């Protein structure tokens, strides 16, 4: 067999790639052994395996969206909010103005006061402590 | 016996 | 009768 | 029967002869298959040094000692006894009781300085654990624990018993390890060391204290005053002090048999899977297939003053054993409509 | 004729005790390389704390 | 006459 | 007010973990304190670099800090918790730093988490990490023991304790909850742990 | 909210790797610290150049750094992970540097990755490499063991634990998932590893 | 039969004669083809030094010792015995059990200072592994492991057993290596060293502890006090201490035969390929083609208190062996419609 | 009379 | 692809080299279907 | 009969 | 009677 290692590990992406190979070739051909690896049965001849791998590596499938995450670069200030991230409603008072609840509302609350665009990184941490974030807050 | 091998026997005053 | 005298496993020694 | 009793003289020939007679009687009862629980009540009536003993309402009727010898400084006693092994009794139809050996501590570390026997409590709890495991008739040992069990915290006792799966927890305190010196001009000094102990058994179902006894014995300390003795070694346990401590452990086991053996064993419900429940007792505890058991609903409360209390609600539910494993068993509820009222922690007793 | 017994080099009563070997972690049980008996603190002074 | 060991008891 | 808003379950507690660590990658705003240099030298020895005795590292991008984390109840190995990083030497700023591997110890002296990550500071000497500590060990809980659960009021009051008892009794039935003092209310709960979680889910949402 | 968004699988964890290395190719913004020079001399000895004792390298384009990588679960040899490079000496900037070969050690002291590459810095003393570390070893996993899988809530709550249990039971069938505390939910899973991945794929997408 | 028993006297002529008699009996039973599991229950009734022994319900009826000699300081015993090899029994129709030898540790490194025998646990676990591999009748050894097995973590025990493919895991602790000195004015000092050991066997299918026993023996330490002894060398294992440790290993093997041999062997399902499944046992374990096996659905749970439990669901599935390899075997499901309910980890037992 | 080795047991 | 990200860079002053750090955040969030290689 | 006395492979020595 | 060497086996 040959094994494919996902660049972005995910159970759903591993299973969808297994289904993509099975649909193309036939049943019981590929199997996902974990969130990263997919094993495909391959010919014993090295020349046939190269020809076999050529057809398989060009198969199309839809990778899964993955877990919802918020990536914050603490040294650059950029905040990347991924898909499926949901912020629970809350009353956020920063500086002297109060706002009610993605980042668009929070950025306006930042712009209300002078403050700084990097003050948003500290508002998220308070929301994380209050349980108002449905996702993972990752600091890089 | 009552004497240990490692430590050994630890056991004109008139 | 006549009870045996076989020993058993030591409890600590 | 033909039995031999071996016991070393410490300070009185009477005590050594009595200990040898106790050893011979214990071996005779163990070989005869008679219960060892009844032995612990026979000893008080053995204080007299009469050549003939008469007893009523016991598995042994007459005791006749025929040979008494003091070879190699220790009394050897040879006796013939008649033992009647009763097939009935309150101890033969009960499942084995799982017992956890708790922490045994030295109250005064000052007394353990001579010989530096500071781990004597732990290495003696190990002996008690092995004695209960491989010598008792109605007990199974589930190991030892490092926690101390107190009567002030029934909840902790219940939690620890649940964690270890023990019906009873046994722990003690060693209260005397001091020694005295007997000096003679002809010979060397004789150091007689004390070993006092207070054992306490707690019921793991409710945290109550069900057993409490005190032991005190004296034996010669053959080692040098400045010599260090290892309590895990055979040098310690083959000495006179070690033989005395082994006899104390045997007496602990016999007292536990005398007191707790005829208490009705109450296996607990471990899991309920619809109409089938699981029992914490299995093949190794004496469970046989086809046994009929009666369910009791358990409700033990701490009262308003913090003291443990017990309360069982009787149930109309009867269970029969369907499959038996070595350590667990499966029971089928004979009343399916009442199966929804069985919760984890309910106890059962075998129907006789 | 001496009345004294000389010590011998290598007496077990004075020989050092080689430390007990710690058990293997078996990371496959938890999925982690953390083991309470095997972790090394980066900032500790490494005073003597065990046999050997 | 020897004392008899404890009889069967529930709870 | 929901019961979960104004009360906490007895035996379901948090634990506090504390540890010592070094923060690197500072733009020249580090320390020169003797303990910082000593810890830095020990850390370097842990990687195979051992300076001769009496050597001054002359480090300026490293600061010694104290790391604190709060372990939420039912914390399982592999989870991540926030850590607060505070400077204890004379560093001017911890902004832009990186917390190196630090072990977080409990009140019993055992390690329960390991903290790393990037500091987010606004006070420039105190920073926070959103998932700094990874839980490595479990703390046992008395939640599943006994025949009842207990609610501890955040604001102790006899009337609030009795009203919460009545709220449970009205919802479930008579003789179900009882107030034992101004703070605690005892509710009878199932013995099965799965049923107790399902039971507590319905009770903690009562108004 | 999907289950995968608000929960993590027990036993499927990340691991943290740390190592010491040197960053070269700096435009005269390096260090002169004793440990930097000692490490530089050892590295040069590894290539056949051994300076006489007491020789001062007078290096200005080399900085000593601490390299940290997080090893994702199910990481296989040959994969690449990000590394964070932070200066620990007195270098003014790591901009434009190149990380030399550094071995990343786990909590057990074994090497699991090797890190090289080009630093991307914005704080000029902390940089990142997008594929700096190449995984060289595997960490075993308990994912395929047992008769169930466990979900650990990111935000612990009794009601969230019970609602996730109901979501699985409604999708699959009765007596399939159970909440054991405020954080964990146990779901019965197939014994085959391939079927468990297919099973977990359908369950982790439940709303 | 004509057998010789060789055993060195340590402190009692009776013990050496008994050990020689045990050796001769073991050789006679091994040659006769009789099961070695039954020997371990015969020894207790051999404590007496009678010239004639009478036994009932055993493969040996009468034992008569004809020659007893003390040549070269060790007792040699020559006996004639009548052994009846039974063709039946609960141990002859079972497949071989794979056993993993776990880590054996020295509890107190202080006791191993004399001779610096610190790797005695590892080099003794190697001996136990080889004894189980090449001397037992119903065991196959799958090697040794460096991990420690405890009763507190059944999940780890199950995982390690799965990794090594072992049905049982055996591990112990060496609790006593201390020695005493016996001094005589006529001769040199005699150092008698102790070897105590506590062996524990865990079931790899559920993590339960199925076996627990303690061993203690004493033998002379012939080496100098300050001499270093290598435990991998023949100097250590050819000495009196080495012979004692080899006898202890043999007793371990005989106890394992006595306890675990008649447990029904339960091979596990390794892989399912449609209607054909794979078995972890093969030709080397006693599997023969045409064997009929019954499938059991395995479900072992840790209960609410963290204690391991067992639960098997009976199945209507029967399998027959189609192809046999040296270490594995292929089975065909006799009920194709029920083949979809077979999962990896289900156990099977041979239909008798 | 010698004790008999353990008989056949399942699980 | 970059066109939207370049406009986001041009919105603020920042710098055209600030885009190199936006990609790394996208790589960490799993928003890139490819390999981010730094030369 | 007459049991043989052939030796076997040593377990450790 | 001498033990016989292993017989023919496949795989």
């Amino acid at each position: 067999y040959i094994t494919f290692n996902l660049l972005e590990s995910d159970f759903t992406t591993a299973q969808r790639m297994a289904d993509a190979v099975n649909n193309f070739l036939g049943p019981q051909m590929a199997s996902a052994v974990d969130a990263t690896s997919v094993r495909v049965r391959a010919p014993r001849d090295v020349s046939q395996r190269v020809a076999f791998l050529s057809a398989i590596e060009n198969l199309e499938f839809d990778p899964a969206d993955g877990a919802a995450k918020i990536i914050v670069n603490s040294r650059t200030g950029t905040i990347v909010v991924g898909k499926h991230v949901r912020l629970k409603p809350a009353a956020v008072t920063h500086g002297g103005m109060t706002v009610a609840i993605t980042l668009d509302d929070l950025v306006r609350a930042v712009n209300q006061v002078g403050a700084a665009p990097s003050d948003l990184m500290a508002i998220l941490q308070a929301l994380k402590q209050a349980g108002a974030i449905e996702g993972q807050l990752i600091i890089i | 016996t009552v004497v240990d091998a490692v430590e050994g026997d630890k056991s004109v005053d008139t | 009768c006549a009870m045996l005298e076989p020993i058993e496993t030591d409890e600590v020694t | 029967y033909e039995v031999t009793g071996v016991a070393t003289i410490v300070s009185s020939e009477e005590t050594a002869r009595l200990h040898a007679l106790e050893d011979a009687l214990f071996k005779a009862v163990n070989f005869s298959g008679a219960d060892i629980g009844s032995i612990s009540n026979l000893m008080p009536l053995l204080e007299e040094s009469r050549n003939e003993y008469q007893f009523t309402n016991h598995e042994v009727r007459y005791i006749l000692v025929e040979s008494e010898r003091k070879r190699r400084g220790k009394v050897e006693v040879k006796i013939r006894v008649d033992i009647y092994p009763s097939a009935t009794g309150c101890h033969t139809d009960q499942y084995k009781k799982t017992i956890l050996v708790g922490n045994i501590e030295v109250a005064s570390p000052q007394q353990a300085v001579m010989g530096q026997i500071y781990q004597v409590g732990d290495d003696f709890s190990r002996v008690v654990n092995r004695q209960l495991d491989q010598t008792s008739r109605s007990f199974v040992s589930v190991g030892t624990t490092d926690y101390s069990i107190s009567s002030n915290y029934p909840a902790r006792t219940q939690m620890i018993a649940q964690d270890n799966g023990a019906q009873y927890i046994i722990g003690g305190v060693i209260t005397d390890l001091t020694a005295t010196v007997e000096s003679q001009l002809l010979q060397d000094d004789i150091i007689n060391r004390q070993f006092a102990l207070e054992m306490k058994v707690f019921d793991g179902k409710t945290g109550h204290e069900v057993f409490n006894k005190a032991y005190r014995e004296v034996a010669r300390w053959p080692f040098a005053k400045t010599s260090q003795v290892d309590t895990r070694s055979a040098r310690f346990w083959a000495s006179t002090y070690g033989e005395m401590m082994l006899r104390v452990s045997r007496n602990i086991m016999l007292d536990l048999e005398s007191e707790l053996s005829c208490k009705i064993t109450l296996p607990e419900v471990v899991a309920v899977f619809g109409n089938t429940v699981t029992m914490d007792l299995g093949r190794m505890h004496g469970v046989k297939e086809g046994d009929k058991l009666q369910l009791w609903h358990t409700a033990s409360f701490i009262d308003q003053n913090g003291l443990p209390r017990n309360k069982v609600s009787q149930s109309e539910i009867t269970l029969t054993v369907s499959r038996i494993y070595e350590h667990e068993a499966e029971l089928t509820i004979d009343q399916p409509n009442l199966a929804s009222s069985v919760q984890i922690g309910d106890v059962m007793n075998k129907i006789l | 004729l001496r009345g004294r017994s000389d010590p011998v080099a290598g007496d077990p009563a004075w020989a050092p005790i080689h430390p007990k070997k710690k058990p293997e972690h078996y990371a496959a049980a938890t999925g982690s390389l953390f083991s309470a008996e095997h972790i090394t603190d980066l900032y500790d002074d490494s005073k003597p704390r065990g046999i050997g | 006459q020897v004392p008899e060991k404890r009889q069967q008891t529930l709870f | 007010a929901r019961i979960k808003d104004v009360a906490q379950v007895a035996g379901v507690r948090s634990n506090q973990l504390v540890g010592y660590g070094l923060v690197s990658g500072l733009p020249g705003t580090g320390e020169a304190n003797p303990f910082t240099e000593q810890s830095f030298a020990a850390m370097l020895q842990n990687f195979g670099i051992q300076m001769p005795p009496g050597t001054k590292p002359k480090i300026k991008n490293v600061a010694a800090v104290m790391v604190t984390a709060e372990l939420p109840p039912f914390s399982k190995p592999g989870q991540q918790v926030d850590v607060t990083v505070s400077s204890i030497g004379s560093a001017k700023s911890l902004r832009g730093g990186t917390l190196l591997q630090t072990f977080l110890k409990g009140l019993d002296g055992q390690v329960y988490a390991v903290a790393q990550g990037n500091l987010v500071v606004s006070n420039p000497t105190v920073g926070l990490i959103s998932s700094g500590a990874t839980v490595e060990r479990e703390i046992p809980n008395p939640f599943g023991r006994g025949d009842y659960i207990t609610f501890n009021l955040l604001e102790s009051d006899f009337t609030t304790a009795q009203r919460m008892a009545d709220a449970v009794n009205n919802f479930l039935g008579p003789q179900m909850a009882s107030a034992v003092d101004a703070t605690s209310v005892r509710v009878r709960a199932p013995r099965d742990v799965s049923q107790r979680v399902a039971f507590l889910s319905a009770i903690e949402n009562l108004e």
